[PDB]
């Protein structure tokens, strides 16, 4: 084609600096400008290849403030190359100027009302990519009347329909529903798929608010649908990809479906059940290809039809078996296949006829998640199990969590805490479990739990005899790992404080190892957790007279009675003065065990 | 599948026949613009062999061109540069030292089994070349291979050839010996490379001088190391490193003064010799404080330190140490830290009236922190208290918001200090009730009025005003109010039973808060039961705190110390540390990130 | 519906967008770059949707080039992920081993191959036959 | 020693690198881009160390310049040596940009293995370099005020006034974000005193972009100067979209039972320092058409459902940082519209929050005035950060 086009491309890629290359522009638009202002006429060949140059530097970034009028000379060539290039700038370079625009709607008329069907094209496109209100105003009207022509290639009717598609959504009240809507449905029927796709994309988006209009549609589609999704090998070559036939036709027409309610006449809806079945039973059949665009291909329709499924919300035989096609996905090479099956499946656990089917696949959801690799398929799984949740399920789902929690990343750990402590709350059987389950919660995620249901969980064990034995040596094994969470110092030193004493007798467990226990933490943390262990170290001297010595050398301690803090300092003094001045009588009567909470 | 892969056109292609044209300006030009391909993340392994085909020239900036490229690929893809190693050994015969020196290093780059064979004997080759070029790149190749695998005991025999090299005509050569040397010796064995080194300490103390910037540098820190026995061993050591100042300001310096620092306090504290190197010392250091930013941090850091091991040295200079508007908060800061550190009876005049500039500046973050400044200078120095508490009224009556409440929590410990001294300007302090929001503020007001309670007759209303919203208050708050109205009682047991029931009712029955609750029940057990025994444990006289909270562990400290030059000396921690545990909240632990402190 | 499709480099370079939204151009600028940062960022084992502002995108990379379709929340990403693939082969025979640069030198042309294909946000003909046939036509126009 | 050296573009892109050891991989690259160069609340240092990892850097007029290490280093030597880079760079094409970066990628390569190896630095003085390096560097190149104005009190006010927008998923991802700010001066200076301004480098000067626009004014270059209108003004107004800080996270979970109850559980998180207060927060949570009733249950604030509005409405006065509560919901639906499922609006937030979301920071305000008797050590000086939301919504 144009030698100057490559010849300035291949300049402009020789550049060696941002600067050169600034030159190189420069000296083409002074170059250009000046032929484009000059004596001299150009030939076509000439106005074509600058206009053409002019559209790769906008496409670089830089501003082109002439060469419009230049293009739309193009326009009125009879030479295709130079129309193709008049019409790509216009449709690029869009200015306001409404001789141009009046022009270009002079243009356009020409091109429709030749019968060339490249001309047709070229201006049934800039339409429609332009898509401006002068634009409808002057051919909105115009293109129904193509569209339904019988006289109309094929090609020209695809582009007219998305064409008065496009003027649809930016001009609706330049398309009223005329006299073009049954021929427009009878456009499924075409022999040319490509025309039956292009129709069903508009009269899906027209359908949206003029159902009544369009219901013809529906059985239409579904005879269409049934015809793709059975023909054999040698039906349709020209539109199977990757073995699997007319894939986006398919996806289409299921999308166009979902306009509607299930189909009134009984046989329709019979062909469109029939026709679903056979779109789950291609899905249990093996690949007739390994590779990926074949099972990506099929699996669209699956998925379209699954859609569909759901939003009839009305065969609990293909909700079930969407359900289970969904789980055989979880177990799969293919994240994407993952990804869409969990999203599409936490939409099924919300319908009645689902729901159960969906708790089928607990222990694979759980698999998938404790072995999965990308973070949001994750997210999705434990959507999941939240989603599915109930009082059989709560413990098992509960346990999982957090068992994967123990190794967890720290992309995924906040939700799960949050998840873990609601559903606890929900669906706790027993004062124990809740009890057990936080405090491993504060074990092993403990920098995201809400201070809130620390208080819950400490509170509990106060209020039951039964459980603080336990809560006890719990959190003292738990507390003796080399490294642990803060909260679990100011759950555990609270709780061994109040009830160190049940365990206390245990010589692995005794009084001292206790007290050491809490102190090799005490100045790792935070103020108000040492304010909180200063509480916990003056009922040890109360409970376990025979480590008051200790105890009372960290308070007389300069780190202590020299703190910094207010609290701190406020709480050793008068901690040591109670040690100190008080009767044992007297120490006993202020440390006593705490009364129980008020449960309101 | 294979779409866009094709290699019959394209980009590639163009390359490939501009690798292969025989003219060598053409041919450079390709190599240039396969390069800059990589960089931006092209696949150009396709054009290896015509790529390394242009390595067969006189030219040298063609071969220089080649090498970067295969460079490219020694650490991304190592396999990939490994097929040219044959290349390496020939090149490090070529009679250019620039080619010797280019062949050598980037052998030592890749890192595969297969290195070894072809590396060991032309390394073996280049300590022993009439070029310090060549020697300087060998020597760092030594360290390369070490860290490639095998303990090898030829390279024991490299490790001799290191030595040797210590001794060596060229500066250049000698100072990568060493600097090769002492990162060897830390990774991995134990007592490497000891010697009996005065030779070696003289050899590196003359080396020391005509060497470049970077030369000293490892030298000095390498010479640290070591542990004298004397006096004049250690004595003459100090005056040979003694010049270098400022060689090349920043690390230059920073590497004598930790050198001059270890050996120091081996000194007779004579004054003799002593006194002198510690005078010295000063000029250096405040001469850094006038490089670029970062390498102030550093150096200011550094200082810190120094400043607690050796007050003595910079104890006249807190000139250096004042604020430019323009410096970076971090350079500010840390400043700020040195001007307290150096803070002294004889300086207090300007030091206080700069951190009143400060304080009035539109930095919100940097002002905070200069009223912090002025309140641990009255806890310093017992005369500065008296100005520093009027200045920080002063600011008070500015009425700027976070002035206000930063001074008055300063107030409070200056009052912790000095009981019973600043009674009058209480009454000053309440007429500021309204305008604090901030937690910290708050308790410091509560817990003043806890205190001295009797000194005001309204103590009273003020104090049933922050029950109203007892909750919605910082927990920090709601104890501090529960303690100073239980302070109320014990001291004023008439109006008192009104509050004290319903500030010990929140606390015990409405609050979750089990150690607010724990701590409401405590008090209630003492107070609705016993006027008397209550008033020991809780109104009992409290010491007094001093500055010790900045100061660093003398243990610790004086490891730091030997670590000067280091990020050891930049982080203030053991190595260990950054190359039993209590994992903080989230809360905790993003909040501590923002505690310029 | 398709709301832009762009071809991209890992260098960040356009060498094609299509728009079927208004934009500003310092509008189009903007997510051309805010694409290739979510894009390039991604490896092999992510999944080929990511959701894009209050749309999301759907890619492919075939060498050094990331073809990416921006469509609404609810179209079908298998479908699209498809659609992109089968605009790939119909390139890759009309450019004959198609190449990054057959896309530069031949910009202008990129643009009628993908009006055949898509236009006004929808796919318009998925038939490769029946595209390059057509494509082939175009070309021995004058 | 030197375990690597990167250099970014202003985009946390690495324009070029070096590794000089096996330890450094992918990830010490995604540490510094993330934690530094997109640092969002954090105040720099020019030393930082992440999963024990030590960075160094530099920023040079849009590029940053990183060096990386395991190893306890030389501190004061990394420094040194990347001015010297600097130096010698500079030398042989002139300003360090992602230009000239750019167009010298071969150069810097070459320049790279020879004053810097196996992460020791090396001899790099620009003269003697001549002899190792083959390639060459390629180069690129009143009316507003009145005189006569006099105070007793010469003071002024700073607001850097800033409104957070975000479109956020349920599984909070940033959709999109961008903050809309502004400067607002109130001066009672006398004279004519010209003022020297200095912020931290966050402002570079339906789709936002990144904009600053100043005052008629405002002189520029680091800094900026001009003598001040009297009283009142804006001195500048931008628009940004890198770096935000989002001060609340808003968590749905939302629970379809069957179709005729619904589940709402919302948590919000203030994600900010733990002395800092947001005010007048509400949370908006929507509701279906054909909603029967609701149970609401909060313990933080308050809440109430209002039906004209299809709305549930959460208030709460203060929440400090790093805090976190709780609404519960259990709403009644009847379900008379059958198919065409609820499409969710998202739920949205007010709050405001005593600092600029965008992490503006104002560093100094500097006044001279020629004449007059007055310095700036005789001003008062006011800040005040005001952030506010704008449309700040999560998917739900
Ligand atoms: O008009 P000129 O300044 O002399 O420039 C010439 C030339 O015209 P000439 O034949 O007079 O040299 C070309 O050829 P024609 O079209 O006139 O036959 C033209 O076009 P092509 O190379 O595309 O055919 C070409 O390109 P451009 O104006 O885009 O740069 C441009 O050649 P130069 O690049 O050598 O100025
Ligand atoms: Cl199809």
């Amino acid at each position: 084609g144009m030698r100057g086009l490559a010849v300035f491309i291949s300049d402009i890629r020789n550049c060696k600096s941002k600067e050169a290359e600034i030159k190189r522009i420069n000296k083409e638009l002074a170059n250009i400008r000046s032929k484009f202002k000059g004596d001299k006429a150009l030939d076509g060949y000439s106005k074509k290849k600058y206009v053409c140059k002019l559209l790769f530097i906008f496409l670089l970034g830089h501003d082109i403030d002439f060469g419009h009028m230049e293009a739309v000379n193009l326009l009125s060539s009879n030479r295709y190359t130079e129309k193709q290039i008049g019409y790509l700038f216009i449709s690029v370079l869009v200015n306001s100027n409404s001789e141009l625009i009046r022009l270009i709607n002079n243009a356009i008329k020409n091109d429709l009302a030749s019968r060339n069907p490249t001309f047709m094209g070229l201006a049934l496109h800039c339409i429609a990519n332009v898509g401006s209100r002068e634009m409808a105003e002057a051919f909105a009207g115009e293109i129904p009347k193509i569209l339904v022509a019988g006289d109309t290639m094929d090609s020209v009717k695809q582009s007219a329909a998305l064409c008065l598609l496009r003027l649809y959504r930016t001009s609706p009240d330049l398309v009223p529903m005329g006299d073009w809507t049954s021929r427009v449905v009878h456009l499924l029927n075409d022999q040319h798929l490509g025309v039956v796709t292009a129709a069903t994309s508009l009269i899906t988006t027209l359908a949206q608010k003029n159902p009544e209009e369009f219901k013809t549609s529906v059985s239409l589609a579904v005879s269409r649908l049934s015809r793709i999704v059975t023909s054999a090998s040698t039906d349709l070559q020209d539109y199977t990809y990757y073995f699997v036939p007319a894939p986006w036709l398919s996806v289409k027409l299921l999308r166009l479906l979902q306009c509607y309610p299930p189909p009134e006449d009984p046989a329709v809806r019979g062909r469109l059940t029939e026709c679903l079945e056979t779109i789950l039973n291609k899905a249990q059949e093996p690949p007739k290809s390994k590779k990926v665009q074949h099972s990506n291909a099929k699996n669209a329709v699956l998925f379209e039809a699954i859609s569909l499924i759901i939003h009839h919300d009305s065969e609990p035989n293909l909700l079930v078996r969407a359900c289970n096609q969904l789980g055989q996905f979880l177990q799969h090479r293919e994240t994407n296949l993952r990804y869409l099956a969990l999203e599409s499946m936490c939409t099924l656990a919300s319908s009645e006829f689902s729901h159960e089917a969906v708790k089928t696949h607990i222990e694979t959801v759980i698999n998938a998640l404790k072995t999965e690799r990308d973070v949001s398929v994750r997210q999705r799984a434990v959507d999941l199990l939240y989603a599915m949740c109930d009082r059989s399920n709560a413990q098992q789902i509960v346990a999982e969590m957090l068992s994967y929690l123990e190794t967890a990343d720290y992309s995924i750990r906040e939700e799960i805490v949050l998840k873990v402590a609601i559903l606890a709350e929900k669906y706790a059987v027993d004062y124990t479990w809740y009890v057990d389950t936080i405090l491993n919660l504060i074990r092993i995620a403990g920098d995201y739990v809400s201070e809130e249901v620390w208080y819950r969980v400490i509170q509990i064990v106060i209020n039951r005899d039964d459980v603080q034995g336990y809560a006890a040596k719990t959190v003292f094994e738990a507390l003796q790992a080399p490294a642990c969470h803060e909260n679990l110092v100011k759950v555990g030193g609270y709780i061994l404080g109040e009830f160190g004493n049940l365990i206390a007798g245990d010589p692995r467990s005794s009084p001292l190892i206790q007290f050491n226990l809490l102190h090799s933490k005490f100045h790792l943390c935070s103020v108000p957790t040492r304010a909180l262990l200063l509480s916990t170290y003056i009922k040890f001297v109360n409970l376990f007279p025979e480590v008051k010595a200790t105890i009372q050398d960290v308070l007389r301690s300069d780190s202590q009675l020299k703190n910094a803090d207010v609290e701190l300092q406020q709480r050793a003094v008068e901690y040591l003065r109670l040690s100190t001045v008080a009767s044992t009588d007297i120490l006993a009567t202020v440390l006593e065990e705490m009364p129980p909470f008020p449960e309101r | 599948s294979k779409y866009f892969t094709t290699n019959k056109k394209g980009e590639i292609f163009e390359l490939k026949a501009e690798l292969n044209n025989e003219k060598k300006e053409k041919r450079k030009e390709a190599v240039k613009k396969v390069i800059a391909a990589m960089t931006v993340g092209k696949d150009v392994s396709s054009l290896f062999p015509d790529v390394v085909n242009c390595m067969q020239t006189d030219n040298l900036e063609l071969k220089k061109l080649v090498y970067l490229y295969l460079m490219n690929y020694a650490k991304s893809q190592p396999d990939m540069a490994i097929m040219a190693v044959n290349s390496f050994v020939k090149d490090c015969e070529d009679p250019n030292p620039l080619i010797r020196a280019l062949a050598v290093r980037t052998m030592g780059c890749i890192r595969v089994d297969k290195i070894t064979e072809y590396l060991c004997e032309p390394l073996r080759k280049c300590l022993k070349d009439e070029d310090p070029y060549v020697r300087k790149t060998a020597a760092v190749c030594v360290a390369k291979l070490h860290d490639i695998n095998a303990q090898m005991v030829e390279d024991q025999g490299f490790l001799d050839s290191l030595r040797d090299l210590i001794a060596d005509s060229n500066p250049m050569v000698v100072a990568n010996a060493v600097a090769a040397l002492s990162e060897i010796s830390e990774s991995h064995p134990n007592s490497n490379l000891l010697d009996l080194n005065p030779q070696n300490i003289n050899k590196l103390l003359t080396a020391l001088n005509e060497c470049t910037e970077w030369g000293q540098i490892f030298i000095l820190d390498c010479l640290s190391n070591y542990n004298p026995k004397d006096d004049r061993e250690a004595q003459s050591i100090c005056e040979r490193v003694t010049p270098r100042l400022s060689h090349a300001n920043s690390a230059v310096v920073l590497s004598a003064v930790k050198v001059l620092m270890k050996f120091l306090e081996l000194l007779p504290k004579d004054s003799d010799y002593y006194n002198m190197l510690l005078k010295k010392l000063a000029p250096p250091l405040v001469t850094l404080l006038s490089g670029e930013p970062e390498v102030q941090y550093v150096a200011l850091r550094n200082i810190n330190l120094i400043v607690q091991k050796r007050p003595e040295i910079l104890k006249q200079e807190i000139k250096v140490f004042f604020v430019k508007y323009n410096d970076p908060i971090y350079v500010k800061l840390e400043k700020l830290d040195i001007m307290i550190r150096l803070a002294s009876q004889a300086n207090i005049a300007q030091v206080l009236a700069e951190l009143k500039e400060y304080a009035t500046e539109v930095d919100v973050d940097f002002v905070r922190k200069a009223v912090r400044a002025i309140g641990r200078c009255a806890i310093k120095v017992e005369q500065s208290a008296e100005r520093c508490v009027s200045t920080l009224l002063d600011l008070i009556q500015t009425k700027v918001n976070y002035v206000v409440q930063e001074a008055i929590v300063v107030i409070r410990d200056i009052f912790r200090k000095y009981p019973n001294k600043y009674e009058s300007i209480i009454a000053t302090l309440c007429e500021n009730l309204d305008s604090l929001d901030e937690p910290d503020a708050r308790a410091a007001m509560i817990w003043i009025v806890g205190e001295y309670a009797e000194r005001i007759d309204n103590a009273d209303e003020l104090l049933e005003s922050f029950l109203e919203g007892f909750h919605d208050e910082s927990t920090q708050v709601q104890l501090t109010l529960l303690t100073a109205i239980v302070k109320l009682f014990l001291k004023k047991p008439s109006e008192t039973q009104e509050l004290v029931q319903q500030v010990l009712s929140l606390a015990t029955q409405d609050s979750d808060n089990p150690d607010l609750r724990d701590r409401g029940y405590i008090y209630w057990r003492l107070l609705s039961t016993d006027p008397v025994t209550a008033k020991e444990v809780v109104l009992s006289e409290k010491p007094l705190i001093s500055e010790e909270t900045d100061l660093i562990e003398p243990t610790l400290l004086d490891e730091l110390i030997c670590h000067i030059g280091s990020l050891a000396s930049v982080y203030h921690k053991p190595p260990n540390a950054f190359v039993p545990q209590v994992i903080p909240s989230q809360g905790d632990l993003l909040g501590d990130l923002l505690n310029l402190d | 519906m398709i709301r832009f499709i762009l071809i991209q480099n890992r260098a960040g370079k356009t060498r094609l967008a299509k728009w079927y939204m208004q934009f500003d151009d310092d509008e189009k600028q903007k997510l051309i770059e805010e694409v290739h940062a979510v894009v390039t960022v991604r490896d092999a084992k992510h999944t080929n949707f990511v959701e894009f502002r209050n749309f999301k995108i759907i890619y492919r990379r075939y060498a050094g080039l990331y073809f990416c379709i921006c469509v609404d929340v609810n179209d079908n990403n298998l479908a699209y992920l498809e659609a992109i693939h089968n605009f790939v082969e119909v390139l890759n025979e009309y450019f004959h081993n198609v190449c990054e640069l057959d896309l530069v030198f031949n910009f202008y042309k990129v643009y009628t191959v993908v009006d055949e294909m898509f236009l006004a946000g929808e796919i318009r003909e998925t038939s490769q036959t029946k595209v390059l046939k057509q494509l082939l036509m175009l070309q021995s126009l004058e | 020693m030197i375990g690597g050296l990167f250099i970014y573009n202003h985009k946390g892109e690495v324009l070029i690198s070096r590794v000089y050891r096996d330890d450094i991989g992918r990830n010490a690259v995604d540490a510094f881009r993330v934690n530094v160069i997109h640092a969002r609340q954090q105040v720099r240092s020019p030393v930082t160390n992440i999963a024990r990892t030590s960075f160094f850097h530099v920023k040079r007029s849009n590029i940053w310049l990183a060096a990386v290490t395991k190893q306890n280093v030389n501190a004061a030597m990394v420094f040194e040596f990347l001015y010297k880079m600097c130096d010698v760079m500079a030398a042989y094409f002139g300003k360090i940009s992602e230009e000239n970066i750019k167009n010298n990628f071969v150069l810097i390569y070459e320049l790279l293995d020879e004053i810097l190896d196996f992460g020791y630095p090396q001899n790099s003085e620009t003269g003697a370099l001549k002899t190792f390096i083959t390639q060459q560097g390629i180069k690129s190149q009143i009316g507003w005020r009145r005189e006569g104005i006099k105070y007793r009190r010469n003071e002024l006010f700073l607001d850097v006034l800033e409104s957070v927008n975000l479109l956020m998923s349920p599984q909070g991802q940033v959709l999109s974000a961008h903050v809309s700010g502004r400067v607002v001066m109130k001066s009672y200076l006398s004279g004519m005193p010209e003022c020297k301004f200095g912020m931290n480098d966050k402002i570079v000067i339906s789709i936002a972009i990144d904009d600053c626009t100043f005052h008629q004014c405002v002189r520029l270059s680091r800094s900026i100067s001009f003598i001040p209108p009297d009283g009142e003004f804006e001195l500048m107004r931008y628009r940004t979209t890198k770096d935000i800080i989002l001060p609340f996270r808003v968590i749905p979970l939302v629970r379809e039972v069957g179709r005729t109850k619904l589940e709402v559980k919302v948590v919000i998180k203030s994600n900010f320092k733990p002395s800092l207060l947001a005010q007048k927060i509400e949370v908006r949570i929507p509701t279906p058409l054909n909603t029967s009733g609701v149970q609401v249950i909060c313990m933080k604030g308050k809440a109430k459902y209002k039906a004209s509005e299809n709305a549930i409405v959460w208030k709460i006065k203060r929440m400090a940082g790093m805090k976190e509560s709780q609404i519960s919901a259990e709403i009644e639906l009847l379900p008379t519209n059958d198919k065409k499922k609820w499409a969710r609006p998202p739920i949205s937030m007010n709050f405001e929050v005593p600092f600029a979301p965008s992490g503006l920071k104002v560093r100094y305000l500097k006044v001279f005035e020629p004449k007059l008797n007055y310095s700036d050590h005789d001003v008062i000086k006011w800040v005040r950060y005001i952030g506010r939301s704008g449309i700040y919504e999560t998917r739900c």
